RNA sequence: GUUAAUUCCGAUAACGAACGAGACUCUGGCAUGCUAACUAGUUACGCGACCCCGGUCGGCGUAACUUCUUAGAGGGACAAGUGGCGUUCAGCCACCCGAGAUUGAGCAAUAACAGGUCUGUGAUGCCCUUAGAUGUCCGGGGCUGCACGCGCGCUACACUGACUGGCUCAGCGUGUGCCUACCCUACGCCGGCAGGCGCGGGUAACCCGUUGAACCCCAUUCGUGAUGGGGAUCGGGGAUUGCAAUUAUUCCCCAUGAACGAGGAAUUCCCAGUAAGUGCGGGUCAUAAGCUUGCGUUGAUUAAGUCCCUGCCCUUUGUACACA
């Protein structure tokens, strides 16, 4: 009953557009939702050379991959969390279903 | 009766020290150790500046117990330094008048900025070709 | 203490600053002084905020170079501390006026500058600079290569230059500056 | 106690090598090729001996009890983790080797390598470096 | 044989096992994160991958 | 160096010419007001056209302006 | 071009001279020691350890580094 | 009464060694005397009862926090491991004069071995240490 | 005139404009206000342990909460206010209030370089080879070679230091792989050591890890001696990774113990959490950082100016240069 939804994503505003619908389908279903819990992020830092063979002047990039995870926990049976979840999905946000 | 729990911050540029005053007897402990035994010992006026600039009589009824995390030795020092004042200065705005706070006040700015103000200096990121934030490396002309 | 300030166990007061030139480049009266000299920063941000920083504090930021000592200020506080205790067990005064009258005794009154070389007389925070840049370059000196510490060398080099015997590297830095001086004018 | 005492030697004559009284005890045995300062320390240690004495108050029995430990370190209770003889190619035996020997077995490894034309041998018979190194940049000073 | 010499040789290791996977080259491979690709190559594709230089 | 340009100072002119009844003398009134009524994508150009606004209303309090 | 000569023990002489002179100099510390009368430094703490248990010489503040001891008190 | 955080740590450690020389049953290893604490150190210490002030320090470290093993203790005495030509880094401490600090605190009680591994501090242990953190503040007053 | 700026004020054969700069995004402190937290803590308790009612416990669990932790909407600073200088316009300095009254990075205009890359590509044109191959594979060597010089770095030349114990503080981060055969490690034993053996945890705020990192703090040994600085060279031995270490892959133990006493002309980088000291992460990695890129601790001297040297940008002048 206890099932938990982690949200991964790379994108900021879609990602909380997503979890704010997910805030408002579980209030709108009036079950018992703990907050959005929010991970600390990560940026996947790669630092390679700009210039393709080595013959100039030593310059690096900074290339920075920033991903978000958040976590909700439901209390409530399998079928509500299923068909809250199979409904408004976009390619931003990717959902984990943890039944325990 | 009522808890006067007062829970205030103090940042340094890593060192963020939160001092907690209560309504208790004229004791005063980091870590749960006094602050007799906190190592480098040299700044032993340092950290009993405000004990000093303020009285006995001001930290009499005032326990302080001070959880710390992060920064370096002279970081948590001057932390801990900048948290008991600023736990002081707001316990005295919160449970009584707010005249006694105005001239404690007055004289830790008329003092020094560090008791109540944290420096914004951080540290400046090391940047590509230099061994660090503005230094270069050393250029060889032919 | 709540109404004067003790310096370690030394007073705020009985600091007779002699010359009127330095009575507001010296800050070590009954505002600036403190328990001990250590601090967090910032005196350096502004042109002339580094006048109101205390001069322990000064000679605890210039004693501290050559790469392998850049850095331990709270070593050159516990070297100016052992250096203020071993001035006043062989003179017996205050020792932060025997360090005011070694910056008054030691600053150099003219230098030479390039517009052949003329000589030109100096700022008092310039001569304050030298002065202090001096005595700790003779103290280094004294100290490099010695059994003699360096807090004893640092107390030696001060108290010479307060007595003016010219045994001070200071005081023979400065005479030697002013024999240049008036030799280019 | 801390006056000069009488019998006071200035040189010490201990493995055909003069070792000079003003310093301390486990730092002039030092002085010795084939024994530095670990080993020192742990011939003092393991002799009941007090090693903040000065390298003229001791006497002369004494002296000869460390020369027979310092000559024998398996009898008198040393590891075998601080000879620098460990499994030896003659005799094979474990042993601490004094200011002599240690010169003597240097050169008959020299003699060996030497014999036996190794790659090795070759470079030590050149003068050049034989672990390894880099001698384009470096080795100045010794070749003219 | 042939068949016995022909992959004789043990490639467990080393920087020739592993290559880029669009180039195939054994010089400047990115084995973090899994990319196994050369420097080149992923600049040339950090903004299909999803690498922005931020700052 | 605090130097305003004409991409401030053009829209500015165009904001106190339009809308003068609006604006006022001070600047955590009048910035508000600009916002709501100009149409600023970020607060530090939003800060800058509201100084400027305030700047030009001290020079209308003063005299006449060209 | 100059090598120190220093004493490594006491002789009868300097022996005597640091139990007159030396409780009669302002600063008694190991450096100062050693200077004055031509011997190690560590035998010059080993002195003053010695003085400091007989009872001839006052302590100021000890260190690490350096130890500072001076004479008896006037009154 | 006072606990070990009211009392100055340098000379609790050797007063908790002069308690150990004066118990004298913590069964040392023989190669105590020989040994050099770490793979990063370079000289033998230059006292001979180190044993019984590391043992001290192991005592009062188990006090202040519990859980912590062999990686733990050769964390706590790591130190500069000093390459020479190369610059120097950090290395731990050596795992087994640290594990046979253990084996003698529990050959003799004053530790104990705790559930998800570390060593834990017995109360027995706790009360031997808080007298003599009474001892060590009775000197001092 | 002013500005870091062709940034604006203002005259004006100009007017309307465009790129760049500015503007923009991210990073950093200011929030005791909002959203949230059993993958983070705080305060009160129920206990348990110890000392003489009180103190401590990262020892356990819970009634609230986000102050410490994290990330979202935000807000906050704009020359806003005062006093001077200035066409009273554009702007500049100081100061009260205030966390900032100039943080840093990315992008960065037209046009050009006979700059580097065909050794990044199954991006490619021309020429050459194509079976005794310049295709490909296997075995070994070499890319490390040494009378010499140059460039970037590391270690020291010491007592402001070396050695030995005690104490005490982080964040960038990374972690089990398509092929891929190779992860980070808690804890207990064997050994001084590198390491070995067993069960565990972790696809990562869960486990390493409260990341118990160094300089620094305290107490002995040293005594101006190329000495307990320094660790080059070299011998003997023990293990790890790999099919294979010999030209010592790397790590550890003992021993041998060189130059170097602050470095000439000349030259590199920099002005605030900056230089510098110091250590920790990623890439190269099976074994591996004397490199590079990030991060943390301690943390200054001196300057708020100049064209003197080296160069750059506007105006005028001269040219017999225009591969200038």
């Amino acid at each position: 009953h206890r099932i938990r939804i982690t949200l991964t994503s790379r994108n900021v505003k879609s990602l909380e557009k997503v979890c704010a619908d997910l805030i408002r389908g579980a209030k709108e279903k009036n079950l018992k939702v703990k907050g959005p819990v929010r991970m600390p992020t990560k940026t996947l830092r790669i630092t390679t050379r700009k210039t393709p063979c080595g013959e100039g002047s030593k310059t690096w990039d900074r290339f920075q991959m920033r991903i978000h995870k958040r976590l909700i926990d439901l209390h409530s049976p399998s079928e509500i969390v299923k068909q809250i979840t199979s409904i408004s999905i976009e390619p931003g946000v990717e959902v984990e279903v943890t039944i325990a | 009766g009522p808890l006067q729990s007062v829970q205030v911050f103090g940042r340094k540029k890593t060192a963020t020290a939160v001092a907690h005053c209560k309504r208790g007897n004229g004791l005063i402990k980091v870590n749960g150790r006094p602050l007799e035994m906190i190592e480098p010992r040299t700044l032993q006026y340092k950290l009993l500046e405000p004990v000093l600039l303020l009285g006995k009589e001001r930290f009499a009824g005032v326990d302080i117990r001070v959880r710390v995390k992060g920064g370096g030795h002279v970081a948590q020092i001057y932390a801990i330094r900048q948290s008991i004042s600023k736990a002081l200065v707001a316990y005295y705005q919160k449970y009584v008048d707010e005249a006694s706070k105005k001239e404690i006040k007055d004289i830790l700015i008329q003092y020094d900025r560090t008791l109540l103000v944290a420096d914004p200096r951080r540290c400046e990121s090391k940047k590509f070709g230099g061994p660090g934030a503005r230094a270069r490396y050393q250029k060889s002309y032919r | 203490t709540p109404d004067i300030k003790l310096f370690g166990k030394w007073s705020t007061d009985d600091v007779q600053i002699n010359d009127i030139s330095l009575q507001d480049y010296i800050a070590v009266k009954e505002k600036y002084a403190k328990y001990l000299p250590h601090s967090a920063g910032r005196y350096a941000a502004k042109r002339f905020r580094k006048a109101q920083c205390p001069i322990v504090e000064r000679l605890t930021n210039s004693m501290m170079m050559h790469g392998r000592n850049n850095g331990k200020k709270l070593m050159t506080v516990r070297i100016v501390k052992h250096a203020f205790e071993i001035i006043h067990l062989l003179t017996g005064e205050n020792p932060l006026q025997v360090l005011v009258n070694a910056i008054i005794n030691s600053g150099p009154r003219e230098d030479s500058t390039r517009i052949r070389r003329q000589a030109v007389d100096v700022s008092p925070l310039r001569r304050v600079n030298q002065a202090i840049w001096l005595l700790c370059t003779g103290a280094r000196e004294a100290a490099f290569r010695n059994i003699k510490t360096i807090a004893e060398c640092l107390a030696d080099e001060l108290i010479n230059a307060a007595k003016g015997s010219s045994n001070s590297y200071a005081i023979k830095k400065k005479d030697e500056l002013e024999r240049v001086a008036k030799s280019n004018r | 106690s801390l006056v000069i005492p009488e019998k006071f030697q200035h040189i010490l004559r201990v493995l055909n090598t003069n070792i000079d009284g003003r310093r301390k005890i486990a730092f002039a045995i030092t002085a010795i090729k084939g024994v530095g300062r670990r080993y020192a320390h742990v011939v003092l240690r393991k002799a009941d001996i007090d090693l903040t004495k000065r390298a003229g108050e001791l006497t002369e029995d004494e002296v000869e009890r460390v020369i027979t430990i310092m000559q024998n370190p398996r009898q008198y209770k040393i590891p075998d983790w601080f000879l620098n003889r460990q499994k030896d190619v003659k005799d094979g035996k474990y042993s601490q080797v004094l200011a002599n020997g240690l010169d003597n077995k240097l050169r008959e490894d020299l003699e060996r390598l030497k014999k036996i034309r190794a790659h090795r041998g070759l470079r030590h018979f050149w003068g050049l470096r034989v672990r390894g190194q880099h001698t384009k940049t470096t080795g100045r000073r010794g070749r003219t | 044989g042939h068949q016995q010499l022909y992959w004789s040789h043990p490639r467990k290791f080393g920087q020739g096992s592993r290559s880029c996977r669009v180039c195939s080259n054994r010089h400047g491979l990115i084995r973090k994160y899994g990319l196994n690709m050369c420097r080149q190559c992923f600049r040339q594709y950090a903004k299909d991958i999803g690498f922005i230089k931020l700052d | 160096g605090r130097v305003r340009t004409k991409t401030v100072k053009k829209a500015a002119r165009v904001i106190i010419e339009k809308y003068y009844t609006r604006l006022g003398n001070d600047f955590h009134t009048n910035k508000r007001v600009c916002e709501e009524i100009a149409i600023i994508p970020s607060k530090k150009l939003r800060n800058k056209i509201a100084g400027y606004v305030t700047h030009l209303m001290k020079r209308i309090q003063r005299g006449p302006v060209r | 071009r100059d090598k120190l000569n220093n004493l490594v023990l006491f002789d009868k002489a300097t022996y005597d001279k640091l139990c007159k002179e030396v409780p009669n100099y302002k600063l008694i510390t190991p450096a100062v020691v050693s200077e004055r009368l031509k011997i190690r430094g560590s035998l010059a703490r080993a002195a003053l350890q010695e003085l400091l248990s007989k009872g001839l010489i006052k302590l100021v503040s000890k260190h690490r580094a350096q130890v500072i001891y001076t004479r008896n008190t006037k009154g | 009464g006072v606990t070990v955080k009211d009392v100055n740590q340098q000379e609790f450690v050797r007063a908790l060694a002069a308690f150990l020389k004066k118990s004298g049953k913590l069964k040392v290893p023989e190669w105590v005397d020989t040994v050099k604490l770490a793979k990063h150190k370079e000289l033998a210490p230059y006292d001979e009862n180190w044993f019984y002030t590391r043992a001290a320090s192991t005592a009062r470290h188990l006090y202040l926090r519990g859980g912590a093993g062999v990686g733990s203790m050769t964390k706590i005495y790591g130190g500069r491991q000093r390459n020479g030509v190369m610059p120097s880094h950090f290395s731990r401490g050596s795992k087994s004069v640290a594990r046979r600090v253990l084996q003698a605190l529990e050959g003799l009680k004053m530790v104990e071995k705790d559930q998800d591994g570390g060593r834990k501090l017995t109360p027995q242990g706790q009360r031997d240490l808080d007298r003599i953190a009474g001892q060590v503040a009775a000197a001092k007053k």
